[PDB]
């Protein structure tokens, strides 16, 4: 945890125009997508954050703790512009030019070589196949790397 | 009603200086229930309420005590807890956490008109400065049990729901009555082994009593033929009326008597009685040290001393004087040892 | 022309206003400051209202008649005294209102029992601020330009609320085509306006009975008194209970009531709102300046906070430091760097764990006790508004939102579900809460300090099995908390002796001096790091990575961020401006007892 | 019992007993009041006793009905001119309780019935609802 | 509420943007008998159609005309509005952010995406409106802001 | 506390055990009864009086019913040699009462 990834996660959606910072549970499966409410003075589709943050980058915390239905929408973004809705009166397939940054934490404990890749991962590899680029945030306590970081 | 007449003060003072006063009140609770003479004692001191120190030190302590009535069915402890409400001026009887429509903990319901937040109800808000009767503590739902696990230490259940952030007072007194698994087999195991979660719940209490059932054929007739006379022709109730000529002239008089005893007197112990307890609390802890190390396995608390120290003022509130004596304390150790003989074995 | 009655109330109160010269220097300082306030705004480049606090003390020792007349029929003595007071403002150099501060056992009753009695009197009411309405300005004076004549005009409008006397109502239609037929072109800006607000006050829940339906009344505010209260506080209100309106006798009950002519006083709760109104005299701070010139006062303040608890020396030392809160330095166009400190303790029961908590609550300021579950609105606001004025969505500030710049008391931390624990990573690390539901996605700020308390999993097994997984908590929550205190169950006789006479003398320098010394250090004592602060902790933190990992775990760079905070809060106690090496010598020892 | 209240019991002294549901929020009627004619400048005062619709403000300035020559010699206050000077008036309470019949006997086939209450001055703020 | 009529500068977050729809300003009216064109200016929220004719030549005559409006001769205006939430940085320590109504007219429309950071400058005018009927204290003025210039951060 | 769709005011509606005071109530299928029902039957045979804590109301209504059951065995028509408390799926205190 000591890499301070969220220092960069707030920084990216800050400089970049059309940048919405999102969390895990604070949006549900209906929150970040659109919704239908009664219009004021002027029954339109009130959109969510991914509806808002199109042609921009969405910053996402704790994808491990989403809803399982909320995972299904994310697979629907890996094919572009597709958000399908089959609710009570809505059949829309709205478009979205969004961009995805995700950051999840590993399993209980930290970096067991006895554990395998996908053993310390709480997501199926078909989702990992949709990720072109993946990083790992190691923390090896090394003697020589500290003094520059301490002076930092 | 707080204030009252002068002749009612005087008839209290006549009853006050009787040296048989502890005995006559420990013959006052259950003429309907034969036996349970130690249980007959421990009910009284709980109904008095101990001291309450509101020191310049940032916290206050607690006055009321809590007693468990774990044991076999057929005890007529159900009949006993009904009589507890009859003694108490205000008290709430609960079987489990659930009544038919009444909750037990601090519920906050929004008013459907005007959309207003108010205190809906429960039990601890109601019986503030009174008696709480809870049945089936271990057969109990456990979503709000933590609120019960705080009220018996600070008398102040805090509520931090969506509307308000208030801290109220609730100076109630809880009487627990658990139910062992498999009856007398709970004493065939280790003396815990009732609460499936753990027995650290039991460490937060004071007095623990075990109800047994040992067959004795002459006692079997005496426990029977005592109660047949209760039923028909109200003969023991008529026998009460000649005891009414000599002892315990009313329930509701004693009800008013406790209320005058509670809020008036400000008792305090004696410093030479403190060195008796320090010589006693160490040696029991030393005995618990010996029974730990020789049996090489594992409970006494410092709240056990907090249980010891409060029985004196309950007996002092009987005695109505603000001071204490040596034999004024030493009677409780005999009664408290009855609370610890159930503990070890 | 006034009658003889009106001038006699003036000259009698003018006699009182000439009697005591304390209020003379008050209005003098009002005029001189606002003159100097406009002087600096209009000389280099090329606020305060008009009301003065008068106690309810001196009127009893001056005029018991004029005492009595106010307390029954205030609608005869309030206008001439203000007219006499505006005379004093004009003579020594606009409403110029007053306060009527003062405690009286006459009419300090509950609002629950207020109705139908003591009407048209002055009543002091306290209670709960709820459902605050919107701030609107009010039209008073209209300005009109006529085109062809080229002149302006003049027109006023009044309502029955302000005047306090039932005067003959004369409505006037908003003007158009006045004299000959020139168009009355409207203007603005020079047309004057005054804000306006109405609110409802529920009674005190601590004063309330066990359970019954609460009943309330309404209060309309005035110009300098709009928006002093958020909904959800405890506020005393002093004003006049007035009933207006034609009570149904025109053509089934009229005579709706309200209270006007008001002063607003927010008061401290047990767990809500500000308690920082505590004064500091020069006599007070001279004692603090005499106190801070010593060398061992950290020990005395450490031993002070256990008034009835034996032991736990190094635990109490941090409880000073959390209320110090550390320093905050937000970066230039970057992010903030978190300064406060969050601690969890663990130990066996009946070992002063619950004997610590309200002491943390009552001594500190703006604390909220959070017990058991925290579901649906503790860390959130839930946005549930069905506001009848318009279809819209607003917020109701939750406890984690409400406890900003304060302390959150978490009781029985292990019984919390994993649902709200998602928010705790968001709260404790980014110091913000973003709520994104389908109505409005939001973002707010909360930088609370956190103390939680969890139990062991099973038994008292605090040392027997292994130091790891006595809690079985998620892994990042180890990194969230700064120090993890373990309280043992050491059985002795010398230790039992120290327990013995402590509790015995219990049942048979100070706290109010302390919180004066605390809140003074917040606004002037922040320090700045010096060169000597580097050289020790660089050598020390390498030892923390090289050899503590051979004993326990984990070691992140986040731990070094706490090493900054400990030396920071220690310099706040000594009120130094630099940072000394000794502050690190204290801070280095604090990790050893907390871990090893 | 509440079950049998015939039309022969209209406006007669009838007692009963039941269970009180819930109170209301206290309003206020008026008893004594001073008024003013908004044209004539004519003031009187009105007291009432049986306030339990009954009376309202009159519709004439009433200075015309005067047994004096020089005042009746000196227009129209009309229409209804009276505006209540509220600064010197007198007020009372009004309660509106609500009572329900006792459900122990005969509400078996039906739903329970109820009535509508109203109490006077010292009778307000008396009873916590629910008792017998 | 003392800054009414001034020219100001605010900033915040564009929230709940409405749609652009035309606002009618003045309506033409063809006589069809006298052959004039009647013009009615509306500055209120709602209005009414007018009478059979208001000519000078249809006047002082027995048989007046009967009119009807026209679409292509009227003048319209681009209209759309939105709400601005507080910047959430200068908010006091225990408060909840409010909102504010801003009307936008004419050329500057279709220039404000929701959820942004923008400097809005304009002039501060009331609108004739009060809330509930019984809560009216007699002169209740509901305000708004008219947009004049957009300067966006980012 | 419920309102009536025939009439809209709040009316207190006691239970059938509130109704059957000095009467006999007939309740069956105890296995398909909730914990809401199960606390009610527990309190009713306990002290013959039902307390409530609704909106602004706290009363204690009495109940002197007599309960006659009609159960349903679990699985088999008569399960095994195992006793009735083992045969039934209910609890011990309602068996005691
Ligand atoms: N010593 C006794 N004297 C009188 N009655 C008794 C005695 N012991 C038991 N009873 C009877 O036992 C019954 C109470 O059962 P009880 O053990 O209280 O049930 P539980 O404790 O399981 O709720 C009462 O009806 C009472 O008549
Ligand atoms: N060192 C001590 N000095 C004085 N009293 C103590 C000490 N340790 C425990 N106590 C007693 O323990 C009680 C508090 O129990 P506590 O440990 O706070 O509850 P829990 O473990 O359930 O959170 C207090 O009444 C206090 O008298």
């Amino acid at each position: 945890p000591g890499v301070a990834k969220s220092q960069l996660l707030k920084a990216i959606c800050k400089i970049s125009p059309r940048g919405v910072y999102t969390t895990g549970k604070g949006s549900s499966g209906v929150g970040l997508t659109a919704a239908v409410m009664k219009d004021p003075v002027t029954m339109i589709l009130e959109g969510g954050a991914l509806v808002l943050a199109d042609n921009g980058i969405c910053c996402i915390d704790e994808f491990d703790k989403m809803d399982e239905s909320d995972r299904t929408a994310i697979h629907e973004v890996m094919e572009q512009q597709t958000i399908s809705i089959s609710k009570a009166g809505i059949n829309t397939t709205l478009n979205a030019r969004t961009s995805i940054l995700a950051a999840a934490n590993p399993l209980y404990g930290r970096y067991n070589p006895r554990l395998s890749p996908l053993d310390n991962i709480n997501l199926p590899a078909a989702l990992l196949s949709r990720f072109d680029i993946l990083f790992l945030m190691l923390d090896i306590p090394s003697r020589d790397d500290d003094e520059k970081l301490a002076e930092h | 009603v707080t204030m009252f007449t002068e002749e009612e003060e005087e008839e209290f003072l006549q009853l006050s200086r009787n040296p048989k006063l502890y005995e006559i009140l420990t013959n006052s609770i259950a003429p309907s229930i034969f036996g349970n003479e130690d249980i007959k004692k421990a009910i009284v001191c709980l109904l008095m309420g101990g001291s309450k120190k509101i020191l310049p030190d940032g916290m206050r302590l607690r006055g009321d005590i809590n007693v468990l009535l774990l044991g076999d069915p057929g005890t007529a402890k159900s009949q006993l807890l009904k009589f507890v409400e009859k003694v108490s001026p205000i008290a709430v009887y609960t079987s489990g956490k659930g009544s038919s429509a009444a909750g037990l903990t601090a519920s906050v319901q929004r008013d459907p008109m005007t959309r207003e937040f108010y205190l809906e109800g429960g039990a601890m808000v109601l019986a503030d400065g009174g008696v709480v009767c809870i049945d089936e503590f271990d057969k109990m739902r456990d979503e709000d049990r933590v609120a019960i696990h705080e009220a018996m230490e600070q008398q102040t259940i805090s509520i931090a729901k969506a509307g308000i952030t208030t801290v109220l007072n609730s100076r109630t007194s809880v009487l627990a009555a658990a139910n062992p698994i498999y009856g007398r087999y709970d004493d065939l195991k280790s003396p815990g082994d009732n609460i499936d979660f753990q027995t650290t719940i039991l460490s937060r209490f004071d007095m623990i009593f075990i109800v047994k059932d040992d067959h004795n054929e002459e006692r079997d007739i005496s426990i029977a033929n005592h109660v047949i006379n209760i039923h028909t022709g109200n003969a023991n109730a008529m026998q009460n009326q000649q005891e009414e000529n000599g002892s315990e002239i009313s329930i509701e008089k004693m009800k008013r008597y406790i209320t005058y005893c509670r809020l008036k007197c400000a008792p305090r112990l004696s410093p030479q009685a403190a060195e008796k307890l320090s010589s006693n609390f160490v040696t029991i802890r030393k005995q618990l040290l010996i029974n730990e190390l020789e049996s090489t396995e594992r409970p006494i608390t410092i709240r056990q001393l907090e249980a010891i120290i409060r029985i004196t003022e309950s007996l002092a509130k009987l005695e109505l004087s603000p001071i204490a004596q040596e034999r004024h304390v030493d009677e409780a150790i005999r009664l408290f040892q009855a609370s610890t003989m159930d503990a070890a074995s | 022309a006034p009658d003889a009655v009106f001038g006699d109330r003036v000259r009698r109160f003018q006699e009182f206003l000439d009697t005591f010269t304390s209020y003379r220097d008050s209005v003098r300082s009002i005029q001189v400051y606002n003159s100097n306030n406009a002087a600096n705004y209009n000389d280099d480049q090329d606020i305060l209202p008009h009301r003065i606090i008068i106690s309810l003390d001196d009127l009893r020792e001056f005029d018991r008649s004029f005492w009595s007349g106010i307390l029954v029929e205030p609608a005869y003595f309030i206008p001439p005294a203000e007219k006499a007071l505006t005379d004093l403002a004009d003579s020594m150099d606009h409403p110029w209102k007053l306060s009527f501060k003062g405690s009286f056992g006459a009419h300090a009753l509950s609002p629950r029992t207020l109705t139908a009695q003591h009407l048209n009197k002055l009543v002091s009411v306290e209670g709960i601020v709820t459902k605050t309405s919107l701030v609107r300005p009010k039209l008073i004076r209209s300005v009109h330009y006529a085109a062809k004549t080229g002149r302006f005009h003049y027109r006023d409008y009044t309502d029955a609320t302000t005047t306090l006397t039932t005067r003959i109502p004369t409505p006037a239609i908003y003007p158009t085509e006045d004299t000959e037929g020139n168009k009355l072109t409207t203007e603005y800006g020079y047309s004057t306006f005054i804000d306006h607000q109405r609110i409802t006050v529920q009674e005190m829940p601590e004063m309330a009975p066990a359970g019954q339906l609460p009943r309330s009344i309404d209060v309309i505010l005035d110009d300098d008194l709009v928006d002093k209260t958020k909904p959800g506080d405890r506020v005393n209100v002093v004003g006049v209970f007035k009933s207006l309106g034609a009570g149904g006798m025109n053509q089934l009950i009229g005579f709706k009531t309200l209270i006007l002519g008001n002063t607003v006083y927010p008061l401290h709760a047990r767990s809500t709102g500000v308690a920082a109104r505590q004064m500091l005299t020069d006599f007070d701070i001279r004692n603090i300046n005499k106190l801070s010139k010593k060398k061992d006062i950290f020990d005395i303040l450490s031993q002070s906070l256990a008034p009835s608890i034996y032991g736990h020396d190094h635990i109490k030392k941090a409880i000073l430091l959390m209320l110090m809160g550390g320093v905050e330095k937000n970066l230039e166009n970057g992010s903030h760097l978190r300064g406060d400190i969050n601690i969890l303790m663990v130990g066996d029961p009946s070992t002063a764990k619950s004997q610590l908590l309200r002491f943390v609550l009552n001594t500190a300021s703006l604390a909220i006790a959070t017990t058991g579950r925290g579901s649906s609105g503790v860390g959130l606001t839930a946005a549930v508004t069905t506001d009848r004025e318009t279809g819209e969505r607003r917020l109701e500030a939750g406890a984690m939102v409400l406890a900003d710049r304060g302390v959150v008391c978490i009781d029985e931390f292990d019984k919390m579900t994993d649902v709200d624990r998602v928010a705790i990573h968001e709260v404790m690390e980014q110091q913000t809460v973003t709520i994104a539901k389908a109505g409005i996605h939001t973002t707010l700020n909360a930088r609370c300090s956190v103390i939680a308390a969890a139990n062991p999993v099973f038994g008292q097994y605090d040392v027997n099995r292994d130091p790891h997984q006595n809690i079985a908590l998620p892994d990042s929550l180890l990194s969230r908390f700064d120090l993890l205190f373990v309280v043992t169950d050491d059985i002795n006789e010398i230790r039992d002796r120290s327990i013995s006479e402590h509790v015995l003398r219990t049942h048979r320098v100070t706290i109010p001096f302390l919180r004066k010394y605390v809140q003074y250090a917040k606004e002037r004592v922040i320090p700045q790091l010096t060169q000597e602060a580097i050289n020790v902790i660089v050598k020390n933190y390498t030892d923390l990575r090289n050899d503590d990992n051979t004993k326990k775990s984990p070691i992140t760079a986040r731990t070094l961020e706490t090493l900054i905070r400990l030396a920071t809060a220690h310099a706040k106690v000594r009120l130094s401006k630099t940072v000394n090496k000794v502050d690190a010598k204290v801070a280095a020892n604090l990790l050893r007892f907390a871990l090893l | 019992p509440l079950r049998d209240l015939d039309s022969e019991h209209v406006s007669k002294i009838v007692r009963l007993s039941g269970i009180i549901i819930s109170t209301s929020v206290l309003s206020s009627r008026a008893t004594y009041l001073s008024i003013m004619c908004r044209n004539c400048r004519h003031t009187t005062s009105i007291t009432i006793n049986n306030f339990n619709n009954t009376v309202s403000l009159p519709r004439s300035c009433l200075s015309t009905i005067e047994s004096e020559s020089s005042m009746a010699n000196e227009k129209n206050c009309g229409p209804d001119p009276y505006i209540i000077i509220h600064e010197s008036s007198k007020f009372i309470d009004q309660q509106f309780l609500k009572l329900q019949e006792i459900p122990e006997l005969v509400p078996v086939g039906e739903m329970p019935r109820n009535l509508t209450m109203t109490c006077d001055r010292y009778l307000t703020n008396k009873v916590i609802p629910g008792t017998r | 509420g003392d800054f009414l009529g001034q020219l100001i500068t605010v900033r915040g977050i564009i929230t709940r943007v409405s749609d652009v729809k035309p606002a009618v300003e003045v309506i033409a009216y063809t006589c069809d008998q006298c052959g004039y064109e009647v013009f009615q200016e509306v500055n209120s929220r709602t209005f009414t159609p007018l009478s059979e004719c208001t000519s000078e030549e249809c006047s002082q005559n027995q048989t007046k005309g009967q009119l009807f409006m026209s679409t292509r001769a009227s003048k319209f205006s681009a209209f759309q509005e939105c709400k601005i939430q507080e910047l959430s940085q200068q908010v006091p320590v225990g408060h909840i952010p409010r909102s504010l109504n801003i009307h936008v007219n004419g050329t500057l429309v279709r220039s404000l995406s929701p959820g942004d950071i923008v400097d809005v400058t304009g002039i501060f005018l009331p609108a004739p409106y009060t809330g509930f009927k019984a809560l009216k204290a007699g002169l209740l003025t509901e305000t708004y802001l008219e947009a004049q210039f957009v300067r966006q951060h980012k | 506390v419920r309102k009536d769709p025939i009439t809209k005011e709040w009316t207190l509606e006691g239970g059938a055990l509130v109704l059957a005071d000095k009467g006999v109530c007939l309740i069956d299928e105890f296995d398909k009864m909730n914990d809401q029902d199960r606390t009610s039957i527990h309190e009713a045979m306990e002290q013959q009086s039902i307390s409530i804590s609704k909106a602004g109301i706290v009363t204690t209504l009495q109940a002197r019913c007599s309960i006659i059951a009609a159960a349903n065995p679990n699985g088999g028509r008569y399960n095994s040699t195992l006793p009735l408390a083992q045969n039934v799926s209910l609890t011990e205190p309602i068996l005691s009462r």
